[PDB]
């Protein structure tokens, strides 16, 4: 079950990276011969140059100097009907921040038909030099010892009170 | 093949005489496949000279002996293959056959009119 | 007079005639008993040797005046005629007319009838007979016009009033005898020769109990009428809500968008006409003979790219499957209605038009189907009981007549060999014997189990030496048996008989060198636990049941057999030969299709098919290749005739058995039961050994802890607490539905939920630690809700203790991960409905699983029948690509097959995956069998089976048919009615103990029942006052008259064959014209509500079918504004027709004139909230069975059942999946892509972009049981209790004649009671009590003569033969208002209030009553 999802805007300076771009099809049973290419442009420049070319199940890298080496495919293996085309980069470096572009050309097969398509998918990356803790993760835990607390707090009391009331009436009688 | 047609057609001279014919084939008329030869004899024992032919479209043979008073008058679709002979003509008197393809019913049809000319 | 026996003579008849002329110029009903076809009263005696089968004098005085004379056979059988000359021509007398009567009664004349009837039907099936057969067709015309002659030549053509036309049973044959002599000399040949078989229908008038029992159905079939009009008018209502929804909806498909010569869509759809030429443009599914649907909507299906949505051709199924007119959506409601294959629609509606229209077939299914089936199983279940109660009331009260009569009758007359068979008789012990060979015979049927397919020689000679064995020592035991005993005495009982055929069976295939299929009485051998007597109650229910079938019941059986016999031979007639010329219509290869009428064999099956519930795929051929309407109305006849035999039958097997069950008396066996015997043996023995060896082994050898427990008590007991631990459970139960495939796209609600779940599980810790502080151990684990808590947070717990720790992942613990699916199980405890029909359904696992172990013993008989037959021959050569089973000319045995996957690549030697492999695939292949989902499948593998390795061959058994014929008649007919029953008297069990009240129902439930049943009442108030004004009086005297209402329904009619028109595309003109109409309608309605508020002026809203109708006006008039408001200012399709659905409220009106429709929705109403609880739990149960599925079965493969739509991996999906198979409705569907765990068939190594789950593969075992579970779940609550709810409301509803009333007027008992106790000591004399009751006035007046009902309320005596002033008074109170429960409650406090006033007990000792002081009298 193929679930589009979406990559990570933030990468660590000096770990690996897997980028991520999932294309699903419309209807799975369908067949398809599915290419695609990856373009970046460099954050501060306005130019989408092309890296890499994944085709028949062979990567094809371009030569900037950026990716030389440092990437390795990590998309689909060997089915010709790729539906996945993330790629990982190793060694991330600080050029490697800026605008990529997921081009995915899919040649679906029918009876007595066959319809090129195509989808671009857009990433934005930047590299930072320490992983910060997403907000939300951090507002989640914040208020999750609140809640523990505040809830813990309201049974004590009400257990003062109560006890009180109930210490009372048992010396009444 | 159930095909209805009136075994004995009298009409007058120079009148126009409608041969009707239909056919109770239950499988719908594919144009592609039916088949309709309508041919004429003389005599039960005489020879048959194919006059019209439905093979893809109706194809009219225009055989000398009609002139160019042959008409088809029918609709295949609905089961329906008559002819029409304008301005009949005494010659014009004998037999008439409807024969009948509709695929892949297995049965081939056949009608079988005597017209006759009246004064 | 037993001797008033008098030769028919013609001065009699001269006597007779003068008397009745002498009766009539001077100027009762016949003795019912001596009515002819009866049998002769013996009070008459013998008849005399040389009266029998002569003209007799009538005997009945009722027509002893009339001109008649009566026939006696040797079997005192009474046969009424007339004594008018037949065709003015014969007299009583004539020797023509007198051999005539002669051999109309003879017992060889009746019987000649029968077998000519029985032979003739065997030549009808024949659907191509040989030439010579019509000499035999000319010999049973003959012998029919014979017979009806020697008829005529007796009792006259219709001369007479017992005459041969008279009885309408004679119009049967007689017109059968006119076809028969015009259909030879004057001549559509195929409708003619079916006519015939009339004489099929004659058996009924000649075997002796048949014309009672179609009576007995005709009577119950009128008493259907209503529930009939209410279904019509129901799932009229219903269709015309689809037509408003649906209309052209499917007939979307996914059209191409990329076409070339610059087509258009029209130029193409006229110029196209071929399966393989509408590929070429929509898109088909690989197989499929019609296109793939589509939707505009987001959550429809979607087309590949390169296709658009689009409406355009012909409906699926050959067209016979839409929404488009009124006809088919009334055909396609009527098929939901029955759930035949409706999961098909249901699916293709769904994918069409969205997923949230899922609403409106939940509706339709629970409203609607569950509803009007159960309504018809309660009235057909009521009349039935009706006339039962009647019939066996006159059978008992007839012969107490018969012994009244009997004693009128009585007061009117007023070597070495015999000392040998006696030594080896002493073992014949019941007790040890018999025990000792039931034990072996179970042993040896486990070891004929363990036969499976793939098995090792050892294994094999290893079974064969066991049954080798088990032979001998039955047969052992048999011969010593067989001389202890003698013929003679041997057999008489039956199981004697039993094993003696079990050993001959057993030795002549010991011997045989050939196999046969014997193996099956091997099996049954099984049987002989049968001989365990009563003690097993249950297996003798069982055994009963199949005797009252057979026995009892057993003219009705016959009549079903009859009924199906008839079926398929006018199947035959009428459709064979259509089926064998246009059979390329239905089938690509032009050939017949597996299912057909062209012979008498499949026609039997497809009519058994129908009754079986499925009758729309063959329907639909049969319209493919005939006609539409002969076709509809066959097999509408058929469905309605034979289902409601089955539940006719169904019915009184199950009520005769369990309510005589309730009425028998004591059974105790005749012998002590051997078992019983044995087991005390044992159970002494065992004792005896338990204190032998424990000798041996004796002789060898402060107050703050207090304050803190009531404080928590009070704490876990308020209000707030309770409340905010709901509100937790439903949070932490919703938090479940969130995690689905797509979880990872959403990542922030993931690591909110992953945080929350922290929190829960505290939260629930603290809770039960406080439930732990304020009860205690004691008091809380003898609890079963709190362990349940309990166990839940254990398992919580134990999951998060791990993942803190940080060895998560560690194996099982991901499994045990899984049960986080049980946190809804909390919420049982909290809501009052779950927990009571929890509570009820627990109390009835007992008796569940006795009838459970019941069936099991019965299936495994058949399941290793199966086995036997079936074992390991499922195997298949097939072509992988298309699925082709190869031809089997080539590829012959597996060895060649194997040959082939060499040389080519896509061929498969693969098995079936259910078969009868061994014992558990046969359990699991026979449950689908029994539901009928999924039969076909495995009958169509069996039915082609050759041999264990060669390749099957189309229909080369073609008789295995019978095998699964036989086992659903028994495994899924009486097994059933089995279930059904004992489910339905033990819920009146429960019922009873808690003083018969709704076990379903609630307290505050029960209060709201109670004042909701308080509106069935009849109190008539005041019509509302003639208002002055004359200008508003004439208004009034109108709007009130009869006529009025009768024209407003006739406009309701008119308005709803409106609304019936619409049709799809239909035109703009008819369109403006219906739009129109309506309007008009709209006028008229609104003027009756003016009008009646004109005249009514604050009495209109008294009444609630008032408010009702001005809420239907206000509602249709707001419906037109906003609709074409919303028609110019916007545009939107989906909202239009929802917001035209307001006008059907018009017709909903219809109801409040049919004073019987709403009867049964007032039944209907007070069902409801019992109906809720039940939903509760039922969605409660659905919920959970969707996480685990989420769970585990959100990646399985693409098969079958699992679709693009329809899987498992989101909860909607999964919701709605659980709701189609809460019906069973394709679940094996759903199964099959489970089952497949290994390479070829799966991947244990898929990918799944955007998941790190790897493989496609489900677990067997797991999904095995999820599903069996949940459909056996489903059938215990969603059905069984739906009846039993719905079987209880309908009661109480049609019982409405209810209130009785009356006023103390007992001060007139007490102003007669002074004049004859002047004294007032409470007592009056007996001799008195005669006369006090005649002074009395009504009602409580006894007139004259008052002693003959006053000895039979046996009032109590006190000493003296006196009788107590309160005892008279009960007794004169009970009479009038006759046994009721409140006159026990009043004599309670009667007797109580004179207690208080009365110390005196000594003064009311009764000594005698009245009924017994007669009887010591007399
Ligand atoms: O049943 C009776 C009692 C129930 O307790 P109660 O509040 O005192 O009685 C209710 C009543 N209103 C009253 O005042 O009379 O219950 C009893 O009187 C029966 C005694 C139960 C014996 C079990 C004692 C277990 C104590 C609880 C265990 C403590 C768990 C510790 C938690 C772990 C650490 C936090
Ligand atoms: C009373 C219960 C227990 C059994 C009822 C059985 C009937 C439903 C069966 C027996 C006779 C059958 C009928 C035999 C003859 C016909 C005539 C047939 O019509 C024609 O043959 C027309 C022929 C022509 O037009 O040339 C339509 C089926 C029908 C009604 C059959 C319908 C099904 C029938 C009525
Ligand atoms: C070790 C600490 C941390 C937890 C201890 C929990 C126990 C106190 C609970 C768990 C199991 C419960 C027991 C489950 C079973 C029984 C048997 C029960 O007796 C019967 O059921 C008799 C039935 C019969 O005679 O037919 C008495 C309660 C008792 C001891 C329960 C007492 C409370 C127990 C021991
Ligand atoms: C932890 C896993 C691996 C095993 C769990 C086993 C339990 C589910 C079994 C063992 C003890 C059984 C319990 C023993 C005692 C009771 C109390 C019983 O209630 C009563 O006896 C009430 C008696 C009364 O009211 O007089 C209900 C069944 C129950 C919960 C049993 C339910 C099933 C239990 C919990
Ligand atoms: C599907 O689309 C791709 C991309 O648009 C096609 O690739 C192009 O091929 C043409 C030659 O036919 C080149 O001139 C372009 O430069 C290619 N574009 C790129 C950037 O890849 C591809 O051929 C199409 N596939 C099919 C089967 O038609
Ligand atoms: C399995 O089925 C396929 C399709 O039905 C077969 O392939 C066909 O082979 C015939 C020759 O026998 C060709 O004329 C067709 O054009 C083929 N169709 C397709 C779609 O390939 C295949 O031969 C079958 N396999 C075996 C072993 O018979
Ligand atoms: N009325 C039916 N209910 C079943 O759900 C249906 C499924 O099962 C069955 O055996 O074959 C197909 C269909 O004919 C069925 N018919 C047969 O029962 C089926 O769709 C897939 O097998
Ligand atoms: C992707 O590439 C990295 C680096 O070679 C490799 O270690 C990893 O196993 C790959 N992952 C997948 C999903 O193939
Ligand atoms: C990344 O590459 C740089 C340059 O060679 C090197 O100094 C550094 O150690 C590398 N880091 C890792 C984690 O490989
Ligand atoms: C990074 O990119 C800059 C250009 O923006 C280039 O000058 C530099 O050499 C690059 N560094 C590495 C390590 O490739
Ligand atoms: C197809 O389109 C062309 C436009 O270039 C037009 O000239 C031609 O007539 C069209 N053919 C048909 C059959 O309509
Ligand atoms: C299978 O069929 C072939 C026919 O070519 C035959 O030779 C072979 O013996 C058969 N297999 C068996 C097990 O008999
Ligand atoms: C064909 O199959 C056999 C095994 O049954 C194998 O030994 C043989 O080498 C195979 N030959 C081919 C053509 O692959």
């Amino acid at each position: 079950g193929c679930v589009e999802v979406d990559s990570e805007t933030e990468a660590v300076y000096g770990m690996t990276f897997k980028i991520l771009c999932i294309s699903c099809k419309r209807r799975s049973e369908t067949n398809a011969e599915t290419f695609t290419e990856w373009t970046f442009r460099q954050k501060g420049t306005e130019e989408f140059v092309k890296i890499l070319r994944y085709e028949n199940e062979v990567l094809q890298l371009e030569e900037d100097e950026r990716f030389e080496g440092r990437v390795v495919w990590n998309g689909s293996r060997g089915t010709k009907d790729l539906q996945d085309l993330s790629i990982f980069i190793t060694n991330v470096t600080y050029n490697h921040s800026g605008d990529y572009e997921c081009h995915v050309y899919r040649l679906l097969f029918f009876e007595n038909y066959e319809h090129n398509t195509s989808v671009v998918k857009k990433i934005h990356i930047e590299v930072v030099d320490k992983a910060n803790r997403d907000m939300a993760s951090i507002v989640s835990e914040i208020m999750m010892y609140v809640l523990i607390v505040v809830l813990t707090i309201w049974l004590v009391a009400e257990m003062i009170y109560c006890y009180k009331k109930i210490a009372a009436a048992t010396e009444t009688a | 093949m159930e095909v209805t047609v009136p075994a004995t057609l009298n009409v007058l001279n120079g009148s126009d005489a409608r041969l009707p014919c239909t056919f109770n084939s239950c499988y719908t008329v594919n144009h592609k496949q039916f088949s309709l030869n309508w041919t004429y004899q003389e005599c039960n024992n005489c020879s048959e000279e194919m006059f019209l032919q439905f093979r893809m479209k109706i194809i009219n043979l225009k055989l000398e002996r009609f002139q160019d008073r042959v008409e088809f008058s029918g609709n295949p679709s609905k089961y329906d293959v008559s002819v029409m002979l304008r301005n009949v003509q005494p010659e014009d008197e004998g037999i008439y056959n409807c024969y009948i393809m509709n695929p892949p019913d297995r049965h081939r049809g056949h009608g079988k009119i005597h017209l006759q000319v009246l004064m | 007079g037993p001797q008033s026996f008098v030769h028919f003579t013609k001065q009699s008849l001269a006597l007779i005639e003068q008397r009745i002329a002498e009766r009539k110029s001077k100027e009762p009903k016949p003795s019912s008993d001596l009515e002819a076809g009866k049998q002769l009263p013996f009070i008459y005696g013998d008849i005399p040797p040389g009266m029998v089968s002569e003209p007799l004098e009538d005997l009945d005085p009722y027509y002893a005046d009339k001109k008649t004379f009566i026939v006696l056979n040797k079997g005192k059988t009474i046969f009424r005629f007339n004594a008018t000359p037949a065709l003015y021509m014969l007299s009583p007398f004539s020797p023509l007319r007198r051999i005539s009567i002669k051999i109309l009664v003879h017992s060889l004349f009746s019987m000649l009838i029968m077998c000519t009837i029985l032979t003739n039907c065997i030549f009808m099936t024949m659907n191509n007979p040989p030439d010579w057969t019509k000499n035999v067709e000319y010999t049973f015309t003959g012998i029919y016009t014979f017979e009806s002659l020697v008829k005529i030549l007796a009792r006259g053509f219709c001369v007479g009033e017992f005459t041969f036309l008279r009885d309408p049973w004679n119009w049967l044959d007689f017109v059968v005898i006119v076809f028969a002599y015009l259909t030879e000399f004057v001549n559509n040949v195929s409708a003619l020769r079916t006519f015939r078989v009339l004489r099929a229908l004659k058996t009924i008038s000649v075997i002796p109990g048949l014309k009672t029992i179609v009576g007995a159905l005709i009577q119950s079939v009128k008493k259907l009428s209503d529930v009939m009009i209410l279904t019509v008018f129901c799932l009229s209502v219903f269709a015309l809500i689809g037509l408003q929804l649906f209309m052209g909806n499917l007939k979307h498909k996914c059209f191409r968008n990329s076409l070339e010569n610059n087509e258009t869509l029209e130029s193409i759809m006229n110029t196209l006409e071929s399966e393989e030429d509408f590929r070429k443009y929509f898109y088909y599914l690989e197989g499929s003979k019609d296109a793939l649907l589509c939707g505009f909507s987001t959550d429809s299906g979607q087309c590949p790219e390169g296709y658009t949505c689009v409406k355009i051709g012909r409906n699926p199924d050959y067209g016979y499957t839409s929404f488009d007119t009124f006809s088919w959506a009334f055909l396609a409601l009527f098929r939901l209605m029955t759930q035949d294959y409706w999961e098909n629609l249901y699916q293709q509606t769904l994918r069409a038009a969205g997923k949230t229209y899922m609403i409106f077939f939940v509706v339709v299914i629970f409203l609607g189907s569950f509803y009007l089936i159960n309504l018809i199983l309660a009235v057909v279940a009521m009349a039935y009981k009706e006339q039962n109660q009647a019939n066996i009331e006159e059978a008992k009260q007839k012969e107490l007549e018969f012994q009244q009569m009997l004693d009128r009758l009585k007061k009117e007359q007023e070597p070495y060999w015999i000392k040998f068979k006696k030594c080896i008789y002493f073992i014949v012990m019941d007790p040890f014997v018999d025990l000792a060979i039931t034990i072996c015979i179970v042993l040896n049927t486990l070891f004929m189990a363990m036969e499976h397919h793939p098995m090792t020689e050892e294994f094999k000679n290893v079974l064969a030496i066991g049954n080798l064995v088990f032979t001998g020592i039955f047969a052992a035991e048999m011969v010593l048996k067989l001389i202890a005993m003698d013929p003679y005495e041997y057999f008489q009982v039956g199981w004697n008989i039993f094993d003696s055929l079990i050993v001959t069976l057993s030795l002549v295939e010991l011997f045989l060198a050939d196999v046969e299929g014997l193996s099956v009485l091997r099996s049954f051998r099984l049987l002989r636990v049968f001989k365990l007597a009563k003690s097993w109650p249950t297996l003798n229910m069982l055994i009963k049941i199949i005797g009252n079938s057979v026995g009892a019941l057993g003219n009705l059986t016959l009549v079903l057999a009859i009924i199906v016999f008839i079926f398929a031979v006018v199947g035959m007639q009428l459709f064979g030969k259509s089926y064998k010329e246009c059979v390329c219509k239905i089938n690509d290869d032009c050939t017949l299709p597996r299912w057909h009428m062209n012979d008498f064999f499949h026609s039997f099956l497809i009519v058994f098919r129908v009754l079986c519930g499925e009758w729309i795929e063959t329907m639909w051929d049969c319209m493919e290749v005939a006609g539409q309407a002969m076709c509809l109305i066959v097999y509408m006849m058929v469905m309605v005739i034979g289902n409601l035999v089955v539940l006719n039958l169904f019915l009184a097997l199950l009520l005769s058995s369990f309510s005589s069950d309730n009425l028998t008396a004591i059974e105790e066996d005749p012998d002590a039961n051997n078992l019983q015997i044995a087991v005390t043996r044992i159970k002494k023995g065992i004792n005896y050994v338990k204190q032998t060896l424990r000798e041996f082994i004796l002789k060898a050898f402060g107050k703050i802890w207090w304050n803190i427990r009531k404080t928590c008590y009070k704490i876990v007991e308020h209000s707030w607490f309770e409340s905010f631990i709901v509100l937790m459970i439903l949070l932490s139960s919703g938090a479940l539905a969130f995690e689905d495939i797509y979880i990872e796209r959403k990542k922030t609600i993931k690591i909110i939920l992953e945080y929350a779940d922290k929190i829960f599980t505290y939260i629930f810790i603290l809770e039960m630690l406080l439930k732990w502080i304020a009860y205690g151990y004691k008091t809380y684990f003898t609890n079963a809700w709190c362990w349940l808590d309990f166990l839940i947070v254990d398992v919580s717990l134990v999951t998060l203790v791990a993942n803190t720790l940080g060895y998560s992942d560690l194996g099982p613990i991901k499994s045990l991960r899984t049960l986080r699916a049980l946190r809804p199980l909390r919420a049982l405890s909290r809501f009052e409905g779950m927990r009571v029909v929890v509570n009820a359904l627990i109390g009835a696992i007992p008796s569940i699983m006795n009838v459970l172990l019941v069936c099991l013993i019965f299936w495994l008989i058949f399941s290793i029948m199966g086995v036997n037959l079936f074992a390991g021959k499922f195997y298949e050569c097939i072509n992988t690509t298309d699925g082709s089973r190869f031809p089997a000319s080539q590829v012959p045995n597996r060895s060649e097959c194997f040959a082939l996957m060499n040389v080519s690549q896509n061929v498969r030697w693969k098995n079936l995956k259910v078969n009868f492999d061994n014992v558990g695939l046969g359990y699991l292949s026979l449950l689908q069998v029994a539901t009928f989902k999924g039969w076909t499948i495995i009958m169509y593998a069996a039915v082609d089976s050759v041999n264990v390795d060669k390749q099957p061959k189309y229909e080369y058994s073609l008789y295995m048919y019978i095998y699964f014929v036989v086992f659903i008649i028994f495994g899924s007919f009486f097994t059933l009615n089995l279930f059904i029953g004992v489910i339905i008297d033990n819920f009146n069990q429960q019922k009873k103990k808690l003083g018969g009240q709704d076990i379903f129902m609630t307290e505050e439930q029960k209060k709201y029942y109670n004042a909701m049943k308080k509106l069935g009442s009849k109190k008539p108030q005041k019509p509302i006052p003639r208002p002055g004004n004359k200008i508003q009086g004439c208004i009034f005297d109108l709007v009130t008259n009869q006529a009025f209402d009768i024209s407003i329904m006739v406009l309701i009619c008119l308005n709803m064959v409106t609304m019936m028109v619409e049709k799809e595309g239909q035109s703009q003109h008819m369109t403006e014209v219906l739009y129109w109409i309506n309007v008009v309608f709209i006028i008229l309605f609104t003027g009756e509500c003016v009008l009646k508020l004109i005249s009514l002026r604050h009495y209109y809203f008294t009444v609630g079918w008032n408010i009702f109708d001005f809420v239907v006006v206000i509602i249709s008039i707001v419906g037109m504004f906003l609709a074409d408001l919303i028609e110019t200012y916007f545009v939107s399709p989906t909202l239009f027709r929802v917001i035209r659905l307001a006008r059907i409220g018009r017709i909903l009106r219809l109801v409040k004139g049919a004073k019987g429709i709403r009867t049964l929705l007032f039944a209907l109403m007070m069902s409801l909230p019992a109906l809720f609880n039940i939903g509760l739990l039922l969605f409660l149960v659905m919920f959970i069975y969707a996480i685990f599925g989420m769970s585990n079965f959100a990646y399985v493969k693409k098969e079958d059942g699992i679709n693009d739509m329809f899987n498992f991996e989101t909860f909607g999906n999964s919701m709605i999946c659980l709701f189609q198979i809460t019906t069973s409705a394709g679940w094996d569907g759903l199964l099959a892509p489970i089952l497949n765990s290994k390479p070829p068939d799966c991947d244990p190594k898929k990918v799944h972009p955007g998941s790190s789950v790897e493989g496609d593969c489900g677990n067997p075992s797991v999904g095995i049981f999820y599903f069996v579970s949940y459909i056996i779940i489903s059938f215990l609550v969603v059905v069984n209790m739906y009846i039993a709810v719905i079987l209880e409301n309908f009661s109480v509803a049609t019982e409405e004649s209810t209130e009785p009333l009356s006023e103390d007027d007992f001060e007139m008992f007490y102003e007669v009671w002074e004049k004859f106790d002047p004294d007032a000591t409470q007592f009056i004399e007996f001799s008195k009590l005669s006369d006090f009751a005649a002074a009395l006035d009504p009602p409580l007046l006894i007139a004259k003569p008052n002693k003959v009902q006053l000895i039979a309320m046996d009032l109590p005596m006190v000493s003296g033969d006196r009788i107590h002033c309160l005892d008279i008074l009960f007794a004169f109170t009970k009479r009038v208002l006759g046994e009721s429960g409140e006159m026990d409650s009043l004599r309670s406090q009667m007797e109580e209030r004179f207690m208080s006033a009365n110390p005196s007990k000594v003064s009311y000792e009764p000594i005698t009553t009245t009924l017994k002081r007669k009887q010591e009298d007399v």
